[PDB]
């Protein structure tokens, strides 16, 4: 994609699915305040939104959906969430005929099979990213990304050892709060195509 | 045992049937009911309106009418009702034994398409299908394949077709197109029984290009194979109907194969600027849990037809048919050529026990002795070619297998049928 001049940075518009990034994202300067009326349009269970509510709730740039937190009760298979947003992302996208920056972003936090995250990284088209949160070194917790913003596969780290991560799962159970730091700095590149505040 | 008191408090006169619900045996009636004179309360006009298509089993739509309940149930034979009333409803309301007077009929008719419209307390309402008109009113609007036209094309030129099946199977697609008489430039399909793949290379003569899991397929993989004109599949069930204990829904064990289909068809169907005709098919169980064929009509944003094979082939059963071809909810049209009655099928010096099959315990009488239905007559019954799918050293087992989860080949080609005319033909 190519960059967007400072006087000509608009506000960004963003669709939360299944989990809500107003708060980094207002924290990040992507979204200043008032309702917000409006930038981000967060849903939680999109079993019902058809192509038409997508359209009507304006146009997207960046469109952003999570599994539950690790050990989070259990609501739908992992599948769905990836499925539904898939869905919705093709909504989402704009026409061949109007190109224009558009970012998208699904992220996973040890909630999904090895068969599940095939199915992801096929129906994405792209491996996971897997940014860990390490402490001592110690695996404390991990997510995994898809997404074409800019700087993703700058990060995702190596050592983590796919063993190792279904390893972690494992150790955290029952509690369950989203690790929501981990993905935080990944929209930074994102700051080339809207205004900052 | 509420509604088995009140049914016998009704008997009895000291209660009018007109005061309570004929369904579930409540008292607060908020409507009549439209086929049978009587109340009918909120949670049964829902119970009626959802169930209606939520319980149609295949060949049949498993009921109760009454109260959308129960087990053991008396088929209809007529095949433009398939209506079904259960035996616990009968013995209720009508009377004790009224339901083994109801049996003994092998070619029964249900209290709706009866010559009396009076059996026992049972009476039914003259006006009831104006009555069910308005009844379903709520409902089915979501629903019933409202279709889209694209604009036709002239003979010179008009191209063969190029078409992309997934989950092929037993060659179903690339039959019905060369008996439709159309030229066929590419014929991809995704199979992985590998006695589907031999029948494939056997019958067609290599025609068909194989390729592995609908997973393998990339969406480079589809462009880079040329674009396609026509892209069918039947996605296998298992884990869909609801026939099935351990169904793991669509979306895990076998179900997730429908999204794989869902993706394909996005890497296939082309963009904006595109007017070129482009025809997709997607076909699975009518047992699917209301939930998972929700799911699957808002995934292709279409509505599917409820197609049996019942008014052109031999057997009945129905199948939820998604897409956009020409004449999708087009009425069935049965040939001159096409085999209606079970014995149309059997082989010489067998006789047919039933009019149409289900697979209804032994089909055929041979020898005053009963037997199970043969594999070079199923075929007839699926209207397949005969022997055509005698290939191999598969056992017989196997083959049955194969037939048992394929397209009707007369149904195929009514959907199939309009498509000669954007086409090239021979
Ligand atoms: N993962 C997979 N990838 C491709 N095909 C598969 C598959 N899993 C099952 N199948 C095939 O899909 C078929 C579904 S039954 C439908 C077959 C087809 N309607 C016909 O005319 O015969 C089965 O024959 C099965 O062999
Ligand atoms: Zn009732
Ligand atoms: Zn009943
Ligand atoms: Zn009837």
């Amino acid at each position: 994609f190519e960059t967007v001049p400072v006087w000509r940075r608009q506000p960004v518009r963003v669709l939360s699915l299944f989990e809500d990034i107003k708060k980094e994202l207002t924290s990040l300067g992507f979204l200043e305040s008032g309702s917000d009326p409006g930038q981000l349009k967060h849903v939680v269970d999109v079993t019902d939104t058809v192509r038409k509510d997508v359209e009507e709730w304006g146009p997207f740039d960046l469109v952003y959906g999570a599994t539950p937190p690790l050990g989070h009760t259990c609501d739908r298979p992992p599948s769905w969430y990836l499925f539904q947003f898939h869905r919705l992302l093709q909504y989402a996208r704009p026409k061949p005929g109007s190109p224009r920056p558009f970012f998208w972003m699904f992220v996973d936090n040890l909630v999904l099979n090895k068969e599940d995250l095939d199915v992801a990284s096929r129906f994405l088209e792209m491996e996971p990213v897997t940014i860990p949160d390490v402490h001592g070194g110690s695996l404390q917790n991990a997510v995994r990304v898809w997404s074409n913003i800019p700087a993703i596969r700058s990060r995702h780290w190596a050592l983590v050892s796919e063993e190792e991560l279904s390893l972690l799962a494992q150790n955290k159970q029952s509690s369950a709060k989203w690790p929501t730091k981990l993905v935080k700095n990944c929209f930074l590149p994102l700051r080339e195509y809207f205004k900052y505040f | 045992r509420t509604r088995e008191r009140l049914v016998y408090e009704v008997r009895q006169k000291c209660r009018n049937i007109e005061d309570i619900c004929i369904s579930c045996g409540s008292l607060n009636v908020t409507l009549e009911h439209p086929l049978f004179v009587g109340g009918m309360c909120q949670n049964c006009k829902n119970c009626f309106l959802e169930c209606a298509y939520q319980y149609d089993d295949d060949g049949y739509q498993s009921y109760c009418t009454i109260c959308c309940g129960g087990r053991e149930v008396l088929m209809c034979g007529n095949n433009n009702c398939c209506r079904c009333f259960c035996v616990e409803c009968v013995d209720l309301l009508v009377g004790p034994g009224a339901a083994q007077a109801a049996i003994k009929e092998d070619p029964w008719n249900c209290y709706m398409c009866g010559h009396k419209g009076t059996y026992g307390l049972l009476r039914r309402r003259e006006d009831w299908p104006s009555r069910l008109q308005m009844f379903f009113a709520n409902n089915h609007d979501q629903e019933f394949d409202p279709p889209k036209v694209y604009p036709p094309v002239p003979a010179e030129k008009r191209k063969p077709i190029r078409v992309l099946s997934l989950f092929d199977g037993i060659a179903t697609g690339l039959l019905v197109l060369k008996d439709l008489g159309i030229q066929v430039d590419r014929y991809i399909a995704s199979e992985v029984c590998e006695d589907s793949i031999t029948v494939g290379m056997v019958r067609h003569q290599g025609k068909i290009m194989y390729v592995g899991d609908v997973r393998s397929v990339t969406q480079k993989h589809i462009q880079e194979w040329g674009p396609f004109d026509l892209v069918i599949g039947g996605s296998p069930c298992n884990d869909l109907s609801i026939v099935n204990p351990a169904r793991k829904g669509l979306y895990e064990g076998t179900g997730r194969l429908f999204f794989e289909f869902y993706r394909l068809l996005h890497d296939a169907r082309p963009k904006e600027g595109d007017d070129r005709p482009f025809f997709w098919l997607f076909e699975n169980v009518v047992a699917m849990g209301v939930s998972d064929k929700r799911d699957i009509s808002r995934f292709l944003e279409s509505n599917p037809v409820m197609i049996d094979a019942k008014e052109v082939s031999a057997a009945h059963r129905a199948r939820y048919f998604w897409g956009n071809l020409p004449g999708m909810n087009r009425p069935l049209a049965s040939t001159v050529n096409d085999k209606l009655e079970l014995q149309e099928c059997l082989e010489h010096g067998r006789i047919a026990k039933f009019s149409k099959v289900r697979t209804q315990h032994f089909p055929v009488f041979m020898n005053e002795k009963e037997d199970i239905l043969w594999c070079t007559e199923m075929e007839r019954v699926f209207g397949f070619p005969v022997h055509y799918t005698d290939v191999s050293n598969m056992s017989r087992l196997a083959r049955q297998r194969l037939l048992g989860r394929s397209w009707s080949v007369p149904v195929i080609r009514h959907l199939f049928a309009p498509l000669k005319e954007y086409f090239a033909c021979v």
